[PDB]
């Protein structure tokens, strides 16, 4: 509920160059940085994504001020590949949703 | 179902809301609450405070917005409200007219555009119709040059018409010291058609080094979707004259047009509800209280929300958020330095005026007659909308 | 389970260090050309980028 | 068939002899409503698993 008005009277009333994202209590929630990377994101307010895990934040087509000070779920895969490529595995199945 | 008409900006209010009160059909209880707040809502704070007491006085179910200024991210803003809460808020025009990329899982958000799927099969169409088969692809690292290039080269795949695709050029000026960088790729281009994707900005630059190399003038045929060219009245000087773009109809689809339908489809959607539910759905009239508003979720309503026709032409959205059949236009930049119309791109229909091209001297006409194995017309086919191949 | 995890980056206390040390290194160059902005000044105030 | 039964034996496979449906040998033939041409016969059921 705040979050929309967390940033307009209390953060950038204050003459702010960059916003922290928190961290959810329950880890597998994702509330925390949509607002920050919405209401600063369409002022052109730099973002930092200190616990955001998702890969949502990945685009910059929407959350354009968004950095990310931790690599997404998504970047898994990048190791994956350099996993397998030194046990030669070549037959795999993905199971994504 | 209270509809809330927000419109900001330098517009016409009374000409939105003279058009809002003449309800076509009274058969359903459309009882439009036109605030119309004319307050900029360009800060968030002022936008995200009139919603929630808009539900609050009037207890409506239903918004739509409408904006004057470019507000690339207002819409990004805008998704977050419909997917806290759970009432439905369609664009009309303005900041809610380009398409989002990807929203919430229960976001209630329908923008009116085409999305960058349908830009990219229109431009295909106009390809189709002038048999330039040949053509290449420069995209940049913007979200949806993966999509953009699927799309083209999906298409383009297992197709009966000799499409020659080659030279898929993926750099822009985001890497520092990049004019080196284009310059040698740029120079492998060899196909009339080029196709681009990039953002208006540098399609000011990414031109600058084609004029360098000469990718330019007369011989080259560029295409380019609706968010490059940006605004029509906006020319930047740099664009070649025979820039083709396609871009939401922003002239015949007017203001008080586009809320007539507009405001129709939340109605008839939500009143077929009502008739399998017999209880509308009664929001929490504030932006608070998330967690216990919730429970009476209606998201059957956005099941069947897409799915809506009226006055004969079908509105659809797509499950993405997307119109379905948009009303696309296709607009070229003549010597003028001035964005001049052609055709009108609907029902996977493309008719323009110019059924021939205006390139103008390496265009000579030829005058032939139809006789003999000197000269031989026999049919065209309309399977695809291509002449022939060999001909 | 041939499972994955990673290290150092569930220290949120000592993630901000490495967070404020980048952008407070990056103020030094961003105040160092021309025609340097403000940031926007309230919320209802400021209405563009 | 004579061919296919010492081809099996010097390669340790069993093997389900199965045929086609439409019966022909196979081409890339377009389909009503819209170009996107298939593999038909053989080439079908050999692409399509
Ligand atoms: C073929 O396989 C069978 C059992 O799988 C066994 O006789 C042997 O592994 C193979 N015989 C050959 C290669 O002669």
């Amino acid at each position: 509920i705040q979050m929309a008005l967390s940033v307009c009277e209390d953060l950038i009333s204050s003459q702010v160059y960059a916003i922290l994202v928190s961290h959810p209590p329950t880890p597998n929630d994702h509330f925390t940085p949509t607002p920050v990377s919405y209401t600063a994101g369409f002022y052109r307010i730099p973002v930092l994504g200190l616990t955001t895990r998702m890969s949502i934040y990945s685009d910059k087509s929407i959350h354009l001020s968004f950095l990310r000070t931790v690599p997404p779920y998504s970047h898994q895969s990048s190791v994956w590949f350099e996993m397998m490529r030194v046990y030669s595995w070549n037959h795999i199945i993905l199971l994504v949703s | 179902i209270g509809i809330a008409v927000i419109l900001v900006g330098t517009s016409d209010e009374v000409a939105i809301k003279d058009a809002h009160e003449k309800d076509d059909f009274h058969h359903l209880s459309v009882v439009p609450r036109v605030e119309l707040v004319a307050m900029n809502e360009t800060d968030p704070k002022s936008i995200i405070t009139r919603i929630c007491d808009l539900m609050s006085d009037r207890k409506i179910q239903g918004v739509v917005f409408a904006d004057d200024t470019d507000q690339e991210a207002i819409a990004q803003i805008l998704d977050f409200i419909s997917a806290q809460t759970l009432t439905p808020i369609l664009g009309i025009h303005g900041g809610s007219s380009m398409i989002m990329a990807d929203k919430d899982e229960s976001s209630m958000f329908f923008q009116f555009g085409p999305s960058i799927e349908q830009q990219a099969s229109v431009m295909l169409n106009i390809m189709e119709e002038y048999d330039w088969y040949i053509f290449s692809i420069v995209t940049t690292y913007f979200p949806g040059y993966q999509d953009f290039v699927n799309k083209i080269r999906s298409t383009i795949e297992n197709s009966f018409v000799g499409w020659e695709l080659e030279e898929v050029l993926l750099l822009d000026m985001s890497l520092d010291d990049g004019d080196s960088k284009i310059q040698n790729q740029l120079k492998k281009l060899q196909s009339p058609i080029i196709l681009l994707y990039c953002t208006k900005e540098e399609a000011t630059y990414i031109f600058e080094v084609a004029n360098s190399v000469g990718l330019t003038g007369y011989g080259y045929t560029w295409i380019v979707p609706s968010l490059v060219a940006g605004d029509t009245d906006t020319v930047p000087a740099e664009f070649p004259t025979g820039l083709i773009s396609v871009s939401y109809d922003e002239w015949d689809y007017g203001l008080p047009a586009r809320v007539r339908d507009g405001i129709a489809i939340i109605t008839t959607a939500a009143s077929d509800m009502l008739s399998e539910h017999s209880f509308i759905p009664e929001p929490k009239s504030s932006c608070y209280n998330t967690h216990e508003k919730r429970i009476y979720q209606s998201n059957m309503l956005n099941r069947y929300l897409i799915n809506v026709t009226f006055e004969g032409r079908n509105l659809s959205f797509s499950e993405d958020g997307y119109q379905m059949h948009p009303k696309l236009v296709i607009i070229l930049l003549n010597k003028e330095r001035k964005w001049e119309r052609v055709g009108k791109w609907k029902d996977k229909s493309l008719q323009m005026k110019y059924y021939v091209w205006p390139r103008m001297d390496d265009h000579l006409s030829i005058v032939t007659l139809e006789e003999a194995p000197f000269v031989i017309v026999e049919s065209v086919d309309p399977l695809s909308g291509t002449c022939m191949r060999n001909t | 389970i041939l499972g994955l995890q990673l290290i150092n980056g569930k220290n949120e206390s000592a993630h901000i260090s490495d967070a404020v040390g980048v952008v407070a290194q990056a103020v030094h160059e961003l105040l160092e050309k021309e025609n340097i902005t403000d940031p926007p000044r309230g919320c209802v105030g400021n209405t563009n980028i | 068939i004579d061919l296919l039964i010492k081809l099996a034996r010097t390669m340790n496979f069993t093997y389900e002899v199965h045929l086609v449906a439409d019966g022909k040998f196979g081409t890339q033939e377009r389909v009503n409503n819209s170009n996107k041409k298939e593999w038909n016969g053989m080439m079908g059921e050999l692409l399509s698993g």
